[PDB]
DNA sequence: CGTAAGATCACGCGCGATATCAGAATCCCGGTGCCGAGGCCGCTCAATTGGTCGTAGACAGCTCTAGCACCGCTTAAACGCACGTACGCGCTGTCC
DNA sequence: GCGCGTACGTGCGTTTAAGCGGTGCTAGAGCTGTCTACGACCAATTGAGCGGCCTCGGCACCGGGATTCTGATATCGCGCGTGATCTTACG
């Protein structure tokens, strides 16, 4: 079935717990879409380059080690899922 | 990219500054360069706008 | 106003269950994936562990968010804050 | 006459910005150099290129750094560079605690 | 010798990094990230020297120290 | 006839853009020298092939478990409005 | 510092698709047996890049001339304020 418009799944709440989390007080309107845009171009990175190891693997389905080797990629290493 | 450059500010024979005016002002070269600094290849002119004189 | 922010604050700072909602972020992964090559599955573990990252990364970006907002002799974060930040990240 | 204040700087950054050469004088960069490295070992030698390397190192990221502090100075309305500024870029870069 | 860093080439440096206006604390602010950076550095350099056995720290002690750092530098021997 | 209120023309005063001088920038051009670039010659040292061995990889077949999908249930999560209150924006005084 | 416009928080109300469980189907991953192509190495062969040594020149430097760019000033223009003349109203 097609997909289409998830980004808005990232409802305003969700990404107002995250500030939270960021230790942010107030927030302006338009940070929201900003926050889509950026998440969805991190997505999109760790996302290829996992696509892409996986498609070395000759692999159908995209696995952990895929992602935290791609995280690892990015300067963004990972624990807690193997590697 | 360089030689480009080269001819651009018109010299025969390409210098460093050369190689790091093609590397920045191309997009995808820059990106590869990301964490690279050339030596004797200085900066591109760039200028803020508030900076300017009104 | 303002209280309830702080007291999210810390509630949000004691915990560390995830916050984004797990079928959204589930969704438009696979949307993503979808739009670099057809027919991908996924092992759960795996959209787990893209969730926790993408959360992580989040989060310290709204940290400097701040960090930049708080450098304007503001409290609210604006976009350009946003923008300042990955800037000097070294992001694009 | 007189140039208004904030002009020469203009022309300095036009002219700095067109050169490649470097703007510390090698000597007492050098002797910097020197001093810092005997902190580490003793009866220390450097080759020249070596201190050249170093300083083109150095010189970039200071650049590098003035261009993000100039970025956050300018965030916060001001066209003057203070040393909170500094602190800023490189804490976000993540040098800086 | 660390003050050997006169305040006009830092000078010089703001301008070639695009400022205009510099405040005076800038200058020793500058003074110290330059030997915190230094020192970093240097002190990858001669670790590597002191394992070549060396009294004489070479170019690409400096350049693998810089690769180390995730400050690649070209022109010295890659 | 005579005085008071209103509209228009003339004259005077104030703010802004654009003709001119002048010192500092910047570009171009005649003529010379150089240290780096370019080419040829020797010389090692590097690249290629006759032919062998185990090693890794490709392939095919048997085994199946979490991957996928839907249904029903329950409910925490998400969206729209009153409002007023602190935050954002803009003007202004001071002196660093 | 002062003054003014306002974005969105809390609360309330309303509505909805996100997790549990329950079932049912199953795709290609994982683990055994067959079969086969090829690179390290040894001998022997051959030839090319690096360095030494020659030769040559694009640009730095000098010195000079020519074209440009801010700072200052002043005129033209437009806008605001005041007095004189013409007009209307009242006495």
């Amino acid at each position: 079935k097609v997909l289409r418009d998830n980004i808005q799944g990232i409802t305003k709440p969700a990404i107002r717990r995250l500030a939270r989390r960021g230790g942010v007080k107030r927030i302006s309107g338009l940070i929201y879409e900003e926050t889509r845009g950026v998440l969805k171009v991190f997505l999109e990175n760790v996302i290829r380059d996992a696509v892409t190891y996986t498609e070395h693997a000759k692999r159908k389905t995209v696995t952990a080690m895929d992602v935290v080797y791609a995280l690892k990629r990015q300067g963004r290493t990972l624990y807690g899922f193997g590697g | 990219l360089a030689g480009n450059a080269a001819r651009d500010n018109k010299k025969t024979r390409i210098i460093p500054r050369h190689l790091q005016l093609a590397v920045r002002n191309d997009e995808e070269l820059n990106k590869l360069l990301g964490r690279v600094t050339i030596a004797q290849g200085g900066v591109l002119p760039n200028i803020q706008s508030v900076l300017l004189p009104k | 106003p303002g209280t309830v922010a702080l007291r999210e604050i810390r509630r949000y700072q004691k915990s560390t269950e995830l916050l984004i909602r797990k079928l959204p972020f589930q969704r438009l992964v696979r949307e993503i994936a979808q739009d670099f090559k057809t027919d991908l599955r996924f092992q759960s573990s795996a959209v787990m562990a893209l969730q926790e990252a993408s959360e992580a990364y989040l989060v310290a970006l709204f940290e400097d968010t701040n960090l930049c907002a708080i450098h304007a002799k503001r409290v609210t974060i604006m976009p350009k804050d946003i923008q300042l930040a990955r800037r000097i990240r070294g992001e694009r």
